[PDB]
């Protein structure tokens, strides 16, 4: 539903925080349906299909080696920019 | 300026695709799948097999080929037709009476070779006497290999009939290249 | 039950594939397809399932001299430590090489026999020569002095004909496997087996 | 930790065969550490390497040089004929 | 004969053949590398200094023309076809190494094959040449032995086409020579085609299947002359198509010619998602 | 006498990028238009 | 929906180009194309 | 006339020819399988 | 304050002026037509190659 | 002149645009 | 754009079937100068084309590229195989062996995820299995 | 009407000699599912738990076998 | 490229032998085909029928200069090294 109403106003730079609340692996946390299920609407949502024209999704995260091997992969979130001091 | 002794002989890009190294060149059918020289040749050294289907059907394709026009909107289709359109059975059918009539016109062509070597000799008895009455093998196998063009083929016998000379051989033949005009071909 | 030649002598080809599984020998015979191809040829032949054997061999080498940097050992590349025409002084290195270690391994009575002698397999920069053990004579346990002192001849065998015919400085890299078997071996016989005059039993 | 995975992934490369219609391509960067039980035949026996392609000249200038003269003609003999308008005593042609 | 036996570890072990040969090196790199790479890269490099010496006679003469070039050029320097540095090449090559059309005409005493010597103009110009001149005689005398208009109309004035193109035709090396040859071949082709679609008007006759456009010696002599340019030279002027359509760049590695392709075929705004 | 090197140097400090080079530059020229 | 200014930003120089590249691709893209963004 | 007789016999024949003759490459008792162990 | 600018670009220049000398005159001052500026940055492959092959001239070579 | 010679590319096109169309017409319904 | 990258066949894991890969073997260069890459790519290519690749013996191919990139910038083995999909115009379905290397509570989650994925690409069939990194589960 | 049902034969025996699927390539315009031709997927609205349970029945009875 | 010349040899003096009559024996390597007593069209006809045999094409400058059995399987390997390229 975020990425659909995303799509009607779409022009957008929708910003997720704390993305190593879903965009890590299994560990620590029960990685059950309920982590597949969200980083698979996830990826299918960031991937195509529903063409997202205008839309942007600036992910902050703390640990990019700690997110998953599915949202790297050419065409998810293979841009990255860190932040010097 | 910095002209280097020979006139500088500008090297235009292929547009033809060179021919396959499964070919014989001489109207032959070739070979079923494989060479046949393959056997004559080491193992991991008979790479450049697939190295030639490499590089002649996927990336050393002359853009020559692959220039759009009207003519080949037209050829699309015939192509299509013969691949997508055609049952492969039927395609196999033909593809046989192609291959046995291409071996009866080789065997012709063969054989006219032949005779148009005992011609040579004639010709260059009458135009030496009778001194020389042998013929040009090389000449024989390029009538052989298509690589004399008719005005060659002409100039060599004359030149056979009225001076003799059989090992002075006219120039080979450039391959003929992929005719253009516009967007018509 | 696939194609095949028919004129195939299986039973030698089995004694050179001593110490295999079933499986083993389908996938060599399906590596063997995969060579009968190579040389240009629809059936399989025994001289296809040889150079299956050495396929499988120099595979093997290669899987452990490239495994992040290799050199020399992997020629026929086309990249920096591979020249593709191997040049006529190392094929003629690698020829003399292999024609001493087969001469010398013909020459040596009691020694395992020949089945194909190869001058750089897989583009590789030395030679392979197929050896044939009998399993039924000293099982895969028995190894005796006469054996050992033989197999140390011929792994020297190769780089001291390439010394020989090349020079002393001519000398190229490819005998320092072959020198380290044998003196593996010597160690063995001295340190390990209690061979030794002076050093004896410990 | 507990590596019972291996004779597992050995059975599922296995069935494989069974199947039919579909190629698998099994990708890594270390054959050494890789199982050699994973290396006898009806497993992943056969094997492509493809050597490294950091190459200063070789494989980085005829890989890009080919990269880039295969997306476009890049042919400009008609653009010659300005060659053979520099002798008219006149303004334009 | 007992070669060995003399086999000295510290003076040295030589066998009895003195060397094997000599070692030949042709450059460090070429030793590293080896060849079918080494003549790649020599090849790569030729043809990109070539392309590069091309592009830049070009660019000095749209700039010399333009009055934008400094007081040093040479507008000479533009008549220099071969790149400077493989000229050079050539040069080091070379020095570390070492009837009556056309040209010339001997006729069975030397040079027997001299018509096949390039002697740098199209192998139909003479024929187009004559073609002219036998359409524009054939159309002037029969307009003056019968009246009509059509064969004096459709004769000098395709002949005034093709002489044309046989005048641009008698350098085949450049861009007047590849526009010649497709000149000649269009008025050839519509001779053709008018005369086994339309026919001659001085041809009519009274009945339907007298009147027949058919194809006659013009016409075969047209069709003649087109076989010819095509079985000859018509390669030249190659860059000339119908503009590539999104299906050639779907595939294509470069990102701005697969947008710019898009752009101009009017999708645009379709996402790439590469 | 080389006296081509004066041209190398010249169209190495004014090339030219081709047609392609010539349209992005159109679309930068453009926008720069369109947003300064 | 929520709802100091980007020159008040001082702390970063070089990745300000990174950035700007995502406010040129929001702003007018088949430009970002033409710098092999697709 | 004789156009719907023939098309309702083909459209029967590759009706049976992509169910029986021709099905999917010799996988469907596999698919079957996966039809059995996901009805979980 | 420029002398050492011009000392060290001195021995900057010098450096790049003799490694591409030496490079051409070993590449190409010694089929085998066009020009080879070939490269240095052996890896482990080519020190392998060299060392386990060749010969002691064409080691010295790319020490050169 | 010309009798099976505008048809041929004509029938053939005409043939090609009928075989996607039909495909099309399943493709929209 | 007839680059999709839809669900599987079965659908409603989540194998992510990858249809017509915008890449030729154009994009590698480095292809034409491997004397080992000729024979089986070019096997598959005309066993795709002809085919006969819908109706062979499935069959697992090990490639090697030893680890010098820089990060991840481009790996020539998936590189080389959406090449060969591309070019063929075949299904590619991508995966990584670091996901199946669970081991919980003495069980190997992992090994029934990737059995699940074996056994669901055997219905997607024509295609091309990627398993990436096999030396994380196969060490 | 034996010309007729010939001709029908004619083209009915071409289709058998085309057969099945061999000897034709891989088409990235025609894929073999009209959903991945088209752009059609569930969203939303629709989409429901026994939804599974109706999507397992219904491809039990299309692969053919007799389980739900 | 690493041509079997003995196997190239065994094959041009059976084609040679095959097409005048003689035995395998008969022909022999340093053997002349004018020994054999081949004509000059029987000559060419031969080098036809190696040219079908090996399915290559021979080099015709030079086919002028074949004289002896070893003479034409030199050329002949020499071609079949030369086709792989
Ligand atoms: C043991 C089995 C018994 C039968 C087997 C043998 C007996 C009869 C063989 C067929 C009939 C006579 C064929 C003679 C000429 C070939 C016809 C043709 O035009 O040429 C056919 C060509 C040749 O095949 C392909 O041809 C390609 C193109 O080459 C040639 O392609 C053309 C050949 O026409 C041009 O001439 C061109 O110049 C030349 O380059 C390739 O080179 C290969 O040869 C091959 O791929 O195919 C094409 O392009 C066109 C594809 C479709 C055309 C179908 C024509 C005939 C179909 C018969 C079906 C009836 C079924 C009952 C069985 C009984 C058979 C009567
Ligand atoms: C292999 C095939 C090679 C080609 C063989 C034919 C070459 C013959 C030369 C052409 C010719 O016969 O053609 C003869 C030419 C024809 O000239 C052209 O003639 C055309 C009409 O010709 C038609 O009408 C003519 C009679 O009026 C002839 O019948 C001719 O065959 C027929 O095509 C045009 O309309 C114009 O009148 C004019 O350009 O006449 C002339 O006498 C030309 C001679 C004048 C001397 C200079
Ligand atoms: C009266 C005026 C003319 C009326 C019509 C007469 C026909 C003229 C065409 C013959 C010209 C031959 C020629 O240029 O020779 C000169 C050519 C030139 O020679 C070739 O030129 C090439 C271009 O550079 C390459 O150099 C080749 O190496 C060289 O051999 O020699 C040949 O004989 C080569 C083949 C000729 C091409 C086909 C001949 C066309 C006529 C037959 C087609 C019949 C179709 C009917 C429909
Ligand atoms: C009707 C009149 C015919 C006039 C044309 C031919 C006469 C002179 C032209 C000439 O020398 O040909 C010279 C041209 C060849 O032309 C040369 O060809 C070379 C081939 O690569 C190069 O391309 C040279 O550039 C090109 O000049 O040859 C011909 O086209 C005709 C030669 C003989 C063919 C048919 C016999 C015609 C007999 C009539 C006159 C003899
Ligand atoms: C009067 C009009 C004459 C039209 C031009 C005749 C000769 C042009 C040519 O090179 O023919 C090349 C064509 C293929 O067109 C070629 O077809 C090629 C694809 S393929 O060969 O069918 O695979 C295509 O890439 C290329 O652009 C196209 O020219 O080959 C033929 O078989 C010619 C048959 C018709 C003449």
């Amino acid at each position: 539903e975020t990425f659909d109403r995303l799509r009607n106003a779409a022009p957008a730079i929708l910003f997720i925080d704390e993305f190593d609340a879903m965009g890590a692996a299994r560990g620590a946390q029960a990685s059950g349906d309920e982590s597949a299920s969200i980083i698979n609407e996830l990826l299918v949502q960031m991937d195509g299909f529903e063409d997202n024209r205008g839309i942007v999704v600036l992910g902050a995260t703390n640990r990019p080696g700690a997110i998953d091997s599915a949202l790297i992969r050419p065409g998810r979130f293979d841009r990255i920019i860190y932040m010097p001091l | 300026f910095i002209s280097p002794m020979t006139p500088y002989v500008p090297e235009e890009e292929p547009t033809r695709t060179p021919p396959s190294i499964k070919d014989t060149g001489t109207l032959r059918p070739a070979s079923e799948w494989y060479p046949q020289w393959m056997q004559y040749r080491r193992r991991e050294d008979n790479y450049v097999f697939w190295q030639d289907k490499f590089m002649r059907c996927s990336t050393d394709i002359p853009w020559a080929e692959k220039r759009w026009t009207l003519f080949s909107t037209v050829w699309y289709l015939v192509q299509q037709l013969r691949f997508v359109g055609t049952p492969p059975a039927l395609r196999y059918v033909a593809f046989l009476g192609w291959r046995a009539l291409m071996f009866q016109v080789y065997a012709a062509h063969k054989a006219l070779v032949l005779w148009q070597c005992k011609l040579d000799a004639g010709l260059a008895r009458i135009g030496s006497g009778g001194a020389t009455a042998t013929f040009s093998k090389t000449m024989a196998l390029r009538r052989l290999h298509w690589r004399n063009s008719p005005l060659a083929e002409a100039l060599y016998a004359l030149n056979l009939y009225k001076t003799g000379r059989v090992h002075l051989l006219p120039p080979v033949a450039k391959p003929i290249p992929r005719p253009t005009f516009f967007w018509l071909f | 039950n696939k194609a095949v030649d028919p004129n195939i002598n299986w039973y030698e080809v089995a004694r050179a594939m001593a110490g295999f599984t079933g499986a083993d020998v389908m996938g060599l015979m399906a590596r063997a397809a995969r060579m009968a191809a190579r040389q240009g040829r629809h059936a399989i032949t025994e001289d296809d399932i040889y150079a299956a054997m050495e396929n499988k061999t120099m595979e093997a080498t290669l899987e452990a001299s490239t495994a992040g940097d290799g050199g020399g050992l992997v020629g026929g590349e086309g990249v920096e430590g591979s020249p593709d025409p191997i040049p006529p002084q190392l094929r003629r290195a690698v020829s003399v090489y292999e024609a001493g270690k087969a001469l010398l391994a013909y020459i040596t009575p009691d020694y395992e026999e020949i089945a194909r002698v190869s001058v750089c397999p897989l583009n590789v920069l030395t030679g392979f020569t197929l050896f044939v053990e009998d399993e039924d004579k000293n099982v895969n346990a028995i190894l005796t002095r006469s054996e050992l002192e033989g197999r140390m001849v011929v792994h020297l065998a190769g780089r001291c004909a390439e010394k020989l015919v090349m020079g002393e400085g001519q000398m190229t890299g490819m005998g320092s496997p072959d020198l380290f078997h044998a003196n593996l071996i010597a160690r063995e016989m001295i340190m390990s087996m209690g061979m030794g005059r002076r050093t004896g039993p410990i | 930790a507990k590596l019972d995975m291996i004779t597992d992934l050995l059975v599922i490369i296995d069935s494989v065969r069974s199947n039919k219609g579909f190629v698998v391509f099994a990708t890594t960067d270390i054959p050494h550490v890789l199982d050699p039980a994973l290396r006898r035949p009806g497993r992943l026996d056969e094997t492509i390497c493809l050597p490294n392609i950091h190459t200063s000249n070789i494989l980085n200038f005829t890989k890009n040089y080919e990269i880039f003269k295969s997306a476009k003609d890049t042919s400009n003999f008609g653009k010659k004929i300005i060659l053979n308008e520099m002798q008219n005593l006149t303004t334009t042609s | 004969s007992n070669w060995w036996a003399s086999i000295n570890r510290k003076t040295g072990i030589r066998g009895p053949d003195p060397a094997p040969a000599e070692e030949h090196t042709n450059g460090p790199a070429r030793d590293i590398i080896g060849d079918r790479m080494s003549r790649r890269l020599e090849d790569i490099n030729k043809a990109e200094r070539q392309r590069v010496w091309d592009a830049m006679r070009v660019a000095a003469a749209h700039r010399y023309a333009a009055g934008q070039m400094p007081a040093w050029f040479d507008p000479e320097w533009l008549q220099q076809e071969e790149a400077p540095l493989n000229a050079m090449d050539r040069m080091r090559g070379e020095q570390r190494r070492i009837g009556g059309g056309g040209g010339g005409g001997w006729w069975r005493e030397d040079d027997p094959y001299w018509p096949l010597r390039d002697w740098g103009d199209h192998p139909m110009r003479w024929w187009t040449l004559a073609f002219a001149a036998i359409m524009a005689a054939g159309g002037l005398a029969t307009s003056v032995a019968t009246g009509y208009v059509e064969p004096v109309q459709a004769g000098l004035g395709a002949g005034s086409l093709l002489a044309l193109a046989g005048a641009a035709m008698s350098d085949a090396r450049c861009v007047p020579g590849a526009l010649g040859v497709k000149l000649a071949w269009a008025v050839c082709a519509l001779i053709v085609l008018k005369e086994v679609s339309v026919g001659w008007q001085h041809k009519r006759k009274r009945r339907l299947a007298a009147s027949a456009p058919r194809l006659e010696l013009t016409g075969l002599a047209a069709a003649a002359l087109c076989a010819g340019y095509m079985l000859t030279d018509m390669s030249g002027l190659g860059e000339v198509a119908l503009p590539p359509n999104p299906g050639a760049v779907f595939k294509s590695p470069d990102v701005a010619y697969r947008a710019s392709v898009w752009q101009k075929w009017g999708y645009g705004q379709v996402q790439m998602r590469v | 006498d080389a006296s081509f090197e004066k041209l190398y140097t010249y169209f190495d400090e004014n090339p030219s990028f081709g047609e392609m080079a010539d349209e992005a530059m159109e679309l930068e020229r453009g926008a720069e238009a369109e947003r300064a | 929906t929520p709802a100091i200014k980007w020159d008040d930003i001082n702390g970063i120089d070089e990745v300000k180009k990174e950035i700007n590249e995502i406010i040129e691709y929001l702003r007018n893209p088949a430009l970002l194309r033409s710098r092999g963004v697709a | 006339r004789y156009t719907v007789p023939f098309m309702v016999i083909s459209g029967l024949f590759w009706m049976i020819h992509t169910w029986i003759l021709d099905p999917l490459p010799n996988k469907f008792r596999r698919q079957e399988f996966i039809r059995y162990r996901r009805e979980m | 304050k420029s002398f050492k600018k011009k000392y060290k670009d001195k021995a900057i220049i010098y450096y790049e002026v003799g490694k591409f000398v030496l490079n051409y005159f070993l590449n190409n001052q010694l089929t085998n037509d066009i020009t080879i500026f070939g490269n240095d940055f052996l890896n482990l492959k080519t020190i392998n190659y060299l060392s386990l092959y060749n010969s002691k001239n064409k080691i010295l070579l790319q020490l050169m | 002149n010309y009798q099976k010679m505008v048809a041929f590319p004509i029938l053939l096109s005409l043939s090609h645009l009928l075989h996607r169309r039909i495909l099309y017409l399943f493709d929209t319904l | 754009n007839q680059f999709i990258t839809y669900q599987s066949w079965h659908s409603h894991g989540d194998l992510f079937i990858d249809y017509h890969p915008p890449k030729t073997f154009s994009h590698i260069p480095a292809l034409k100068y491997n004397s080992i890459l000729q024979q089986p790519i070019g096997s598959l290519v005309c066993q795709i084309y002809s085919g006969l690749f819908n109706k062979q013996i499935s069959k697992n191919i090990l490639l090697v590229n030893p680890k010098t990139t820089s990060n991840n910038l481009v790996d020539y083995n998936v590189l080389l195989i959406q090449a060969l999909a591309g070019e063929t115009e075949m299904k590619i379905i991508t995966d990584n062996a670091q996901r199946y290397a669970l081991v919980n509570r003495g069980f190997a989650i992992g090994i029934k995820l990737l059995r699940e994925v074996f056994d669901a690409i055997a219905l997607n069939t024509p295609c091309i299995f990627l398993l990436e990194d096999i030396h994380a589960i196969g060490e | 009407a034996a010309v007729a049902a010939g001709w029908h034969l004619a083209s009915f025996a071409l289709n058998l000699a085309f057969w099945g699927v061999e000897g034709m390539p891989p088409d990235r315009y025609w894929p073999t599912s009209p959903r991945i031709r088209l752009q059609i997927r569930p969203g939303r609205y629709g989409n429901m738990d026994g939804g599974q349970r109706v999507y397992m029945d219904y491809l039990a009875r299309s692969e053919g076998v007799p389980l739900n | 490229a690493a041509v079997d010349k003995a196997k190239v040899l065994e094959d041009v003096r059976s084609i040679i032998s095959t097409q005048l009559g003689t035995e395998l024996e008969k022909v022999a390597p340093e053997a002349k085909f004018v020994d054999l007593g081949a004509d000059s069209l029987d000559t060419v006809e031969i080098m036809m029928a190696l040219e079908e045999k090996f399915e290559i094409a021979l080099e015709e400058e030079g086919a002028e200069k074949i004289a002896t059995v070893q003479d034409a399987a030199d050329m002949i390997a020499a071609q079949i090294a030369a086709k792989g390229n």
